[PDB]
C-alpha cells in the first residue's frame, strides 16, 4: 500500500 | 581494478543524525547548525493521515510535544515551524558535528547516496538514483523516514533527499530539505503509484566505459550512430532520449577510453535490439544505469573526501 | 521493501584512517588506540618486491622513518614490530576517535563493508564477500593498500580485513588484522593466481529467501531434493556444496516464510536449468551470492509480504 | 602480474 514509515515509539 | 556500486563515506551525515518524536510517532531528523529537519508526517495520527492539516494540527503542538535525542542527550526545542513538507525544529545547542553542506535539489537520473536510519541512529549506506519517475528504489522499513540522501564534493555535503513515505510497488519517495516532493506524490494516506520509469541512458554508457576501462570489450563494435537515429531506438526501448549535453558529458570518457560516445551509442543501441546472447558486463546481465558519468571517475581515478 | 547492497555507515572507520610512508612508498594505516596497523610491504623497495626479506628489511628501519600523518598533525611513531604480514607501530597519541572494536577473522561467503582509501582519506564504501577462493572482488587503485572491510553489528566494529594486492584477474588479496593472509597468498610480486572460484550456495538460498519475504514467488515450485542430490547437481553450475551447517544456518529464514530448506533448494534447482526467462529478481538478472543469511535478516522485514 | 597497491609517494 502506501506507507508513511515512521514507526510506532 | 574492479567496480562496484560505490556510496560516498557517511561519516559527516552520522553526526547529524537525531531521533524525533511527537506523541506515539518516531522518525529521524537531520541536526544541523541549531535547527533539526524532519518529515511533516510526524505530527499526524494514522487517522490524521487520510485528510491532514498540517497548520492546523501544528498549531496544537507545543515545542516540549517535540522529544529530540541526539545519542543519549535530549536537545531543548525552542521554537518548531513547517517548511513545505518539512519540520524545522530550532533547539538551543548548534550541532558542533555541522559539517559544511548545502540543500541542493536534483535531477532524475542523478545519484546519491542514502544513509538508512532508524531511532535516529544509522543503519545502513547504499547508492540510489533519482528514477526518471521520481522514485527512488531505496530499502527502507517502517522507522526509516527522515534518512537523508546526499553527495560530496571536496569539503561539502549536498544534501538531496529526505524519506518520506512507501509507494505500493516498494519504490520510495521524498522531498529535497527545503520539503519540496520528488515526483508527483503528496504526503497524504491516500492511492498513488509510480508512474511507468524508463532507463537512464547516459548513465547506462558511462557504466559501457566503467566496463572497458575494466577490460570488458565484447560489445564494442565496428559502427557508429546518430543523435537522431540513437534516440528512435531508445523510445522504442523505454530509454530517455540522449541529448548534446550527454554526450558533452561523457567526453572525457569517450576521449580517454579510446572509445568516441557515438561509436559507444552504436554497442548500447546493439545491445538493445540483441541482448547480450548469454555474455555478462561488470558482472552483470542487466544494462546498469545507476553510475553517472561522474560516478565512474570517481570510483575509477580514485577521488577522496 | 526494497533490497540494495547496503554497507555499513562508515564513520566509525573513517576516524582511523590514517597516511603510513615509508622511503617513498606511501598506503594507509588503521589507527587504533596507540597502535597504527599497516600492510609491511610498505617497507619494500622495488628491488624488494619478488623476494624480500621482511626481518632483514625491518631492522634496518629506525622509529623516525615512519612518517604517519593523521589530516594534518604527525603522528611520533615510538615503536615497531610487525606481526605476520602487518606492521605495528606504536604512537605516542590514543586516537581520540577510536570506536569500540575488535578483530575478527571470517570464513568464505562472509560479507563486509570495504572503506577504500588513498592518502589516508576516503574514496568510498561497498559491500564486498570472501570468495570461496579467499579472494575479494574489490575496487581499489595503487595506493589502496591498508584500506580495511568491517562490520559493525551492535555497535562494535568488527575488522575482518585489511587489503595488500591486486591478482592477475583483478580480484584482491589481504589478511586479517593479525596479518594473516586469506588463501595461499604471500606478500611477494611472485607469479600468483586465484584458484578457480565457485558460487556461494548458501547465500544464493538466503537472497532467494529475500526475495519471498519482499513478495516473489515466482520461481518456486512443487518439487523438494535430497541435500545430496541438490549438491550433485549444483557442483555441475560450479555452486559451492551446501552443507548441513548451511541447511541449519537458513532455519529462521525458512520459518519466517513458510519454505523448507530443501524445499527452496528445488527451486535454485530449477532456476539454474532454466534461467529467469526475462525476469528478475530483487532487481538482477544473475543470482546474487553476496548476501548471507545474516544480512537479509538485518535488512529485511519481519513480517513476509 | 601481481601488484602490491601501495603507491610512490608524491
Amino acid at each position: 500500500g502506501v506507507t508513511f514509515q515512521s514507526a510506532v515509539k | 581494478s574492479g567496480f562496484r556500486k560505490m556510496a560516498f563515506p557517511s561519516g559527516k551525515v552520522e553526526g547529524c543524525m537525531v531521533q524525533v518524536t511527537c506523541g506515539t510517532t518516531t522518525l529521524n531528523g537531520l541536526w544541523l547548525d541549531d535547527v533539526v529537519y524532519c518529515p511533516r508526517h510526524v505530527i499526524c495520527t494514522s487517522e490524521d493521515m487520510l485528510n491532514p492539516n498540517y497548520e492546523d494540527l501544528l498549531i496544537r503542538k507545543s515545542n516540549h510535544n517535540f522529544l529530540v535525542q541526539a545519542g543519549n542527550v535530549q536537545l531543548r526545542v525552542i521554537g518548531h515551524s513547517m517548511q513545505n513538507c518539512v519540520l524545522k525544529l530550532k533547539v538551543d545547542t548548534a550541532n558542533p558535528k555541522t559539517p559544511k553542506y548545502k540543500f541542493v535539489r536534483i535531477q532524475p537520473g542523478q545519484t546519491f547516496s542514502v544513509l538508512a536510519c532508524y531511532n535516529g541512529s544509522p543503519s545502513g549506506v547504499y547508492q540510489c538514483a533519482m528514477r526518471p519517475n521520481f522514485t527512488i528504489k531505496g530499502s527502507f522499513l517502517n522507522g526509516s523516514a527522515g534518512s537523508v540522501g546526499f553527495n560530496i564534493d571536496y569539503d561539502c555535503v549536498s544534501f538531496c533527499y529526505m524519506h518520506h513515505m512507501e509507494l505500493p510497488t516498494g519504490v520510495h519517495a521524498g522531498t529535497d530539505l527545503e520539503g519540496n516532493f520528488y515526483g508527483p506524490f503528496v504526503d497524504r494516506q491516500t492511492a498513488q503509484a509510480a508512474g511507468t520509469d524508463t532507463t537512464i541512458t547516459v548513465n547506462v554508457l558511462a557504466w559501457l566505459y566503467a566496463a572497458v576501462i575494466n577490460g570488458d570489450r565484447w560489445f564494442l563494435n565496428r559502427f557508429t550512430t546518430t543523435l537522431n537515429d540513437f534516440n528512435l531506438v531508445a523510445m522504442k526501448y523505454n530509454y530517455e532520449p540522449l541529448t548534446q549535453d550527454h554526450v558533452d558529458i561523457l567526453g572525457p570518457l569517450s576521449a580517454q577510453t579510446g572509445i568516441a560516445v557515438l561509436d559507444m551509442c552504436a554497442s548500447l543501441k546493439e545491445l538493445l535490439q540483441n541482448g547480450m546472447n548469454g555474455r555478462t558486463i561488470l558482472g552483470s546481465a542487466l544494462l546498469e544505469d545507476e553510475f553517472t558519468p561522474f560516478d565512474v571517475v570517481r570510483q575509477c581515478s580514485g577521488v577522496t573526501f
